[PDB]
Formats: structure tokens, sequence, C-alpha cells
């Protein structure tokens, strides 16, 4: 029986929310440590990765290992129903048929009890292939989803430029271009406006626009990424999480 | 049913498989086994329902395999027919993948 | 011997009392089984359902039913009294230890 | 009955005490299996076409090392002397041709998989009691070869059955420029087949087996069990008075078709297979058994049927599992050539004997009583036990190496889920083999002791 008590839902909710909209279908795994749970999109060039530790959470009883076939919309539904001075506790049986959310207000007030219907997704269990990236560069979320999005305003093909120790942005579209080189960055008051490039190989990488626009929906979990490239592995977008991460992986287009 | 299978690619490729349980999809299988502790009890009715699974489709491989050999006329020559307009078409390779994955699924016990 | 009273709580009970559940409660040979089933039907009749299994030369093992014993009355050299009914649920598990008429040629190691 | 029980009933039972150790006969099995094809490595992206390559190949050899002795350069039809001429699409002028190659049977009843995708009728059960034509002469026999077909035409091919994968040399003469009118027939050479070491036995009776096919058990259970407890305690040395005559039955060997249901969500086969390891449990303590799958058995469609798993049989059967104790149980698989003693068996659950007499027998000339002895005695003049191999009975794409082909001829072939019983000792070239056709324990409860000593296949029926 899982018992996975939470202390905040917006934490799950913004979970959720931040690879809600590239996969829609995952499996999620209530192992004995916490919840793993990975997919793949459509395209098929695009891999999630989330894993919850058990210092997240609150409470968790699971004792045997479950798997919950979750459906990314319903679940964000469920989700959008929760307040913010609730703590969520999802519950499940031994074998599951739907699964309990509680968002039962601190505070004694109304008991928020929604049983979610689980599917059986019948998918394969992924792992990356690790390899020693060529470059893992650590950068503030905000100024990475900012560069994303007025980027891609232009064209649908992002390149990215690590070189002597300066991350660069380029893309060039039909209306211009637009160029963004910023400098690796170091401060002792702001830790989050930290960007600490890798001189081990220089990567010049293109990725498409279109995965881009959804690796920066999770820019709020983390409040900085860290993108390890290489020439020939596929890139890796880690936002870091209090006891796990919502890391992606994405391939350059070729 | 996510089928990720023989789709080796940009991202598709150099992944892997961890083979969680079956009928539980229990990632503690470090313990060896198509099967973790916890579910032992039904070794005898998953093993049931691999087997006849490529029971039918190992058949319905012969069928079609022999069929295009009598369609082809020749018995002791390869059939390398490019006719798409025919229904057994898209599905002889179809169903040859299919018995291939389920018996290198039948392979665990 | 606690054949009349063993075979008798197997009476009780409606579920029949095969000729070998003399050997496996008593632990005798399985002559001597037949013989007391032969004794317990002569002078020992409640009310029960008898069918008998005559043997052949072509050792056409047949069970008697109806009582109609016409065909080759003659032919028959032996005939045992099979279990008795007033079928049975099959192989009530025995650990045929000290049951064997003829053991087995090999160790199970 | 009464009275005739009465004189019966009086027995000495001076021998219970002690228990009658039976026999010791044991098979061969650390050399090899030419049938054995684990599910790892085995490659199904190959194509059908490696079998027949094969089968013309190493067929072809053989009987060219017979036809230049019946079909030499000085053998004359008294039309013209006969040709050699090999590629049988060159038939070209009224000459005797004399060739080899696979035969092809073309008939209408066959099951065509691509009607039934067209109509969306796959999947669907088949009546299919019989292939061929036999009231508008439809079917067709082509000598089909590397590069080339040729249709055959007469009254030679009225006589064999001539069933398709065979691999024969055709000496005959080209009638309509496409036909060819078969004149006779030559067979493959004979082959090797190991001595019968009768005598040398220091044991005076050298055993005999027991040999029941058939079983099929299922829920409906017509009193399928009951002659299934029956023939157990008939091995179990009850059932007869023992002269040290049942006490010399050692092995036991089921051919196949153990359990039975109409494929419903595997409930029914699993009350089947609990009381198959029940019979198993209650008669392994005496007897030694060895189980070969069948067409119906909880393992492989196709022929090459890899062994029994564990999986299917309770508890006190996997403890019979024990490793380095296959004495005792031994689940070969479903062609299996065992060599009891020397005695060389060959047995098959008769699937491809089955699918031969359809290619002959028709539903609604040649009936089935001693035709299938006759069909037996056939695949024993060739040298493979299943013609039918890709077409028809369905078997794996075997690439490069076929094992329903022979190596050597087997003193004893048992042929399992008969209609019939009936056997035959047949000579090809003085190897002479014993050929038995064990029928179904469920119609009829006929089980056959084979004896080891003479090749004297006894029968026990049971009703
Ligand atoms: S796929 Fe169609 S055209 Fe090709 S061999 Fe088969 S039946 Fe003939
Ligand atoms: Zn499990």
């Amino acid at each position: 029986m899982l018992e996975a008590k939470f202390e905040e839902a917006s934490l799950f909710k913004r979970i959720i929310d931040g690879f809600k909209d590239c996969v829609q279908l995952v499996n999620f795994q209530c192992k004995e440590d916490g919840i793993i749970a990975q997919a793949v999109d459509d395209s098929r060039v695009l891999l999630v990765s989330l894993e919850i530790g058990v210092e997240a959470f609150q409470e968790y009883r699971c004792d045997h290992p479950v798997t919950l076939g979750m459906d990314l919309t319903s679940l964000s539904k469920i989700l959008r129903c929760g307040n913010n001075t609730d703590t969520l506790t999802l519950i499940a049986d031994n074998t599951p048929d739907s699964i309990i959310l509680l968002f039962e207000d601190t505070k004694k007030d109304r008991i928020a009890e929604y049983s979610l219907k689980l599917m059986d997704i019948d998918a394969d269990f992924l792992k990356i292939e690790e390899l020693q990236y060529d470059s893992t560069l650590s950068l503030p979320s905000s100024e990475f989803s900012k560069i994303v999005r007025d980027l891609s305003q232009l064209s649908d093909s992002i390149n990215i430029m690590i070189t002597k120790e300066t991350i660069k942005f380029v893309a060039d579209g039909d209306i211009g271009s637009g160029s963004v080189i910023i400098k690796p960055f170091v401060d002792m008051e702001h830790p989050e406006t930290s960007i600490k490039l890798e001189m081990d190989q220089p990567v010049d990488l293109t990725f498409g626009a279109k995965y881009l626009l959804d690796i920066i929906k999770g820019s709020s979990l983390s409040d900085r990424v860290g993108i390890r490239l290489s020439s020939e592995a596929p890139a890796l977008f880690q936002f870091d999480l209090k006891s796990g991460f919502l890391q992606f992986f994405l391939a350059p287009k070729f | 049913k996510i089928n990720t299978g023989s789709q080796k690619g940009g991202l598709m490729s150099f992944i892997k498989k961890v083979e969680a349980c079956k009928s539980c999809k229990g990632p503690l299988r470090k313990g060896e086994g198509p099967l973790c502790s916890n579910c032992l009890a039904r070794s005898g009715e998953l093993y049931i329902k691999a087997l006849y699974d490529v029971r039918d489709l190992e058949e319905k491989y012969s069928r079609l395999w022999t069929q295009c050999q009598r369609c082809a006329g020749n018995l002791h020559s390869e059939v390398l027919c490019s006719n798409k307009n025919c229904d057994i078409f898209y599905m002889r390779v179809k169903v040859k993948k299919e018995l291939q994955e389920k018996v290198e699924q039948l392979s665990k016990w | 011997k606690a054949s009349y009273f063993i075979n008798e709580k197997l009476f009780t009970e409606v579920k029949p009392v095969l000729f070998t559940d003399l050997i496996h409660h008593l632990k005798i040979g399985p002559s001597m089984a037949k013989k007391l089933m032969f004794d317990y039907y002569k002078q020992t009749t409640a009310k029960y359902n008898c069918v008998v299994i005559c043997c052949y030369k072509d050792q056409t093992i047949k069970i008697i039913h109806d009582l109609s014993n016409i065909p080759q009355q003659d032919s028959i050299i032996d005939c045992f009294i099979y279990a008795f009914n007033p079928f049975i649920p099959y192989y009530d598990i025995i650990d045929q230890k000290d049951c064997l008429t003829i053991k087995n040629s090999y160790e199970l190691k | 009955t009464k009275f005739n029980e009465d004189r019966s009933l009086q027995d000495e039972n001076l021998s219970q005490p002690r228990t009658r150790v039976r026999i010791v006969d044991d098979n061969l099995y650390n050399k090899s299996n030419p049938f054995q094809l684990c599910y790892k490595k085995r490659d199904y992206g190959s194509q059908y076409y490696h079998i027949y390559q094969y089968r013309l190949k190493t067929f072809r050899e053989r009987v060219l090392k017979e036809c230049d002795k019946r079909w030499d350069a000085g053998f004359t039809l008294n039309g013209q002397l006969v040709l050699k001429k090999d590629k049988v699409l060159d038939i070209q002028g009224n000459q005797p041709c004399w060739c080899v190659g696979s035969i092809y049977c073309e008939m209408k009843y066959k099951p065509n998989v691509l009607d039934e995708v067209i109509n969306d009728t796959y999947g669907a059960p088949d009546l299919t009691k019989s292939y061929t034509d036999k009231e508008g002469g439809s079917d067709e026999i082509m000598l089909e070869d590397e590069s080339g077909r040729v249709l055959l035409v007469g009254d030679f091919i009225r006589s064999t059955p001539f069933i398709t994968g065979v691999v024969v040399g055709i000496l005959g003469m080209e009638a309509e420029a496409g036909t060819f009118q078969v004149l006779d027939i030559c067979y493959p050479t004979p082959l090797p087949q190991n001595p019968f070491p009768a005598p040398i036995a220091t044991c005076p009776t050298r055993g005999k087996i027991a040999l029941v096919s058939g079983l099929n058990l299922n829920n409906t259970s017509p009193d399928r069990l009951l002659r299934l407890e029956i023939l157990r305690e008939f091995l179990m040395g009850r059932i007869n008075n023992k002269i040290d005559d049942i006490s010399l039955i050692g092995r036991l060997l089921i051919c196949g078709n153990s359990v039975d249901f109409d494929i419903v969500n595997k409930d029914e086969l699993m009350i089947s297979l609990t009381e198959f390891s029940k019979f198993l449990h209650n008669i392994l303590p005496s007897i030694s058994v060895d189980i070969m799958p069948g067409t119906n058995d909880p393992s492989d469609k196709s022929l090459p049927q890899q062994p029994f798993h564990k999986s299917l049989f309770d508890k006190s059967l996997e403890s019979y599992f024990n490793g380095s104790n296959k004495e005792i149980l031994n689940l070969v698989t479903n062609p299996y050539e065992f060599s009891y003693n020397g005695v060389d068996v060959l047995a098959v659950s008769g699937k491809n004997i089955n699918d031969i007499c359809k290619y002959v027998i028709p539903s609604n000339f040649k009936d089935d009583i001693e035709h299938r002895l006759d069909l037996m005695e056939c695949t024993m003049k060739w040298q493979n036990i299943a013609p039918t191999a890709p077409d028809t009975l369905w078997c794996y794409p075997y690439t490069d190496k076929d094992p329903f082909v022979l190596d050597k001829w087997p003193h004893v072939y048992i042929v399992a889920n008969q209609p019939y019983f009936g056997t035959r000792v047949v000579e090809i070239g003085g190897k002479n083999i014993k050929i038995i056709s064990v029928p179904e324990f469920s119609s009829t409860g006929m089980i056959i002791l084979l004896d080891l000593e003479t090749l004297e296949a006894e029968t026990v029926k049971i009703d």
C-alpha cells in the first residue's frame, strides 16, 4: 500500500506541469526509495525522466514497488483542484485500480478526496546510456527560459555554441537573426546568477525550438538548470529538485 | 502500447531497458528472473500467456511466409516481392518482428 | 484389522473409497486389500453401488457396469472389486512410502 | 459377477511385504539432439527457402548415389536412351527424361491464408478434413526444382502418394510441352542403421516400455481420468497378478497431446495441468516417465517442439525437477531419438502423419485402416519424417541444416495420436525397422508394451 504524503500540493502540481505537455502518458514507479518515472515523446527525440526521493515527501508508506499508469491531462485537471494550504497525499492499495488524492487542509477544513482512474500504458522503462558530457554548464533557469523564448520567437531552430568559455546561442531565421552571447558569470550576492563553463570540449549543436519550448516549462521547480552538452551524446537539461530531478534528454536534429 | 522498438535514431539509440518485473512492473528486480519475489505466485500464468502469444505468432508467421512462397511460385528461390497492394504485404514483416520480440521475451525463463 | 472401521469412515463421508484407499489407510498389499473389499461386499452388506473390474486374456481391463458380464465369461482370468460409490476427486496426493508393491529402480537425488 | 469373482478372490499374497524393484532401462541423452532449438539464438529473420535448398542438395546427392544404377547411360525405354538432363524446365523432346527435384502438390482445398485475409476470416477455426479434390481432379503435382516447375500427369502418380516436399528421382516423358508423364520414380539410397544387440544383455529380459498417447485431459472429463487412474494402478503393479510380468515395464513414454482445452482464458488448462501433475507425482515413485509435447500441449506449434517447462507442474514435480535427476523424468522434445539400451527409437506426436493423411484421404481410392502404416512406410522410404515441413505442418524456418531429414534409420519408429493401432516391420536394403502406430489413449484405452528384447508391440486395452 502506497501512501505518499507531501508537504505542499504546489510542488507536485509544478512537477507535473513541467512535462505534462511534451509527454502525456507516464508510468510512475513508486518503489521503496521514492518515485521514478521516465517517458519519451511521440517524436522520439525527447526523454523526460523524473526522480522524487523520499526526502521531498513527508510520509511514505509504500512497502511494495507499485506502478501507476498516469494520464497527465487528467492528473493535471485533478491537481488544478488543489489549494495552496493543503498536504496532498497519494494513496494506492495493493492492486491499484484507482489512486486517491487528498488535499486535506492543515487547519481543520474540507478534505478533498479525489479518485483518479489508472491505466496500463504497457510501455518500457528506459534509462540513458551515460557518458562523460563535453560540457556540464549551470545557468539561472529564468534567464535560460527567456533566452529560449525570445530566440524561438524568430526562428524554429536554436543553436548553441560552447567555445572558449562563453556560452553562445544563435538563431538564423527568415525575418532576420538573433545572437545572445552570455559570458560565464559568478557572484557571491546572487548564487542563482552563476554560469561556469567547462573548456573540456567545444560544442556547436543546434536543437529544434519546438522541444526547447517544452523544456523551458519546467523552469519553476529549479531556480537554475544544468545543461550537459556533447557533440555525439544527446544533450541533457537537469532541473534539480529537493530530493530528485526532472531531467530532459534531447538529441540535436540531423 | 508504446512500441519504442527498433527505432534507433537520434535519441532512440544508446538507451537502456531496465527490464522491470512482470505483472507488477516492480523496478526492484535486482534478483534475476522474469518475476520479483513479491508476485512469484503467478509464475505459472505469465509463462502460459507468453507461450500462447508465441504460439499464435509463430503459426501466423509460418502461414504468411509459406503463402508468400506459394504465390511467388518458387520454393527453392528467395521471394523478394515489392508488391505493396497485397494484404499480406506490410503484415509478414510486422509478424516477423513481433514474433522475434515475443520469442526473445520467452527466452528469459 | 481396522478395515471395516476405516471403510465406514469413508462411508459416513459421501466421497467414494478406492481399492487403493485400503493401501493408503492400513498399509497392506493390493491382494489383501482386494480380499478385504470382497469380504466387505460378501457379509458386511449397508447399501452402495458396486463396480468390478474383470481382467481378460488380452488384458482388456474393463469396468463392469450395469452388471452385464455377458462378454467372455470364460476369458476372464481375474476380477477385482473396484471402488465403493454410493467420480472421485482424483489423486488425493499420497506419499506412496511403503505402499509400493513395486518400487522404482532409481534414486531421486 | 458375484460368483464370477468368488473363485477369483482367493489369492496367495505371499510376495507383498518386500518392494519389487523394477527394471533399469535408460536412454542416451548426453550426446546431442538435432531437434533441440533454444529460444535464445532462435533467428526468425530468415526465409523458408533455405530448408528447401538444403533438402534438394542433400536428397539429390543421396539419390544420385543410386540413380546411376537403374538409370545408367545404357538404360533404354525402346524409344530412345534415357537422358540425364537436370533443370526440369528443359524437357524439349519425347526423349525419356530423368531428373531430381522437390515434389509440390497444389490442391484447391489447401488453406490459403491470403484468401482468409481477403475475406477477413483469419483466426477462425478450420474443418479442413482434407485437401485433395478427388471429385474434380483439380489438384496438380509439379516437380518443382531450382529454376523449373513441370506438371506431372498420368497413372504412376495414382499409386504412389506423391506428397509435397519429397525429393525423389522422376523418369518420364514430355507429353504436352508443359506436362510430364511419370514413367517411374527412384527413392534415396538406403541409410545406415545401428545394430540391434538383443542377446548380449546380461539380464535375460531387457524389459519393455509403455507407450500411451493422446491423454488430452480436460475439465469435461468423460471418464478420461478414470482410465488414467486405472493405467496408473496397472503400471503400479496392482491391477495385474504380478509374476514378474508387470515388473518388466520400466520406462513409460507419453507421446504428445496430454492436455486439452478449447481455446478459454487459461483456467481449464490449469486444472488439466494439475491433474497431470497429480498423475505424475503419484506414478513417479515407482515408474520413470518421459513426456513428449504435442501440437495441443502447452508447447510450441512449430514441429520441433521444445520440451515442457517446469512452470506447468505442481511443487512435488518441481522437487522431482532437481538437477542431475533426468533418469526419473526427462521431458524430451517432440520428435526425439531415444536409445533404450541400444534400441534406437524415433517417436513423433503423429501430426506429420495426420497432415500427410490430409494429402491423400479425402473428405465428403485410399481409405485409412492400414494405409496409414503405408504412409509411415513411405515416410521411411524417403529420408525425412516431415515431408510437408515448411508448407503444411508449420515448422521453424531452419537454415543450412534440417533435423527432419534422417541421418540414420532407427530400429523403431513410433507415430502417436493415430485413429488405429498397428505395427509392421519394413526392410529397405537390409536395414529392417519396426514401425508402430500407437493410438489415442482417450478414444481407446489401448497402451502399447513395446518389448526391447525382440520388438513385440503388445497391446493393453482399458475400458
Ligand atoms: S506479399 Fe503478396 S505479392 Fe508478395 S509474395 Fe506474398 S502474396 Fe505474393
Ligand atoms: Zn512483480
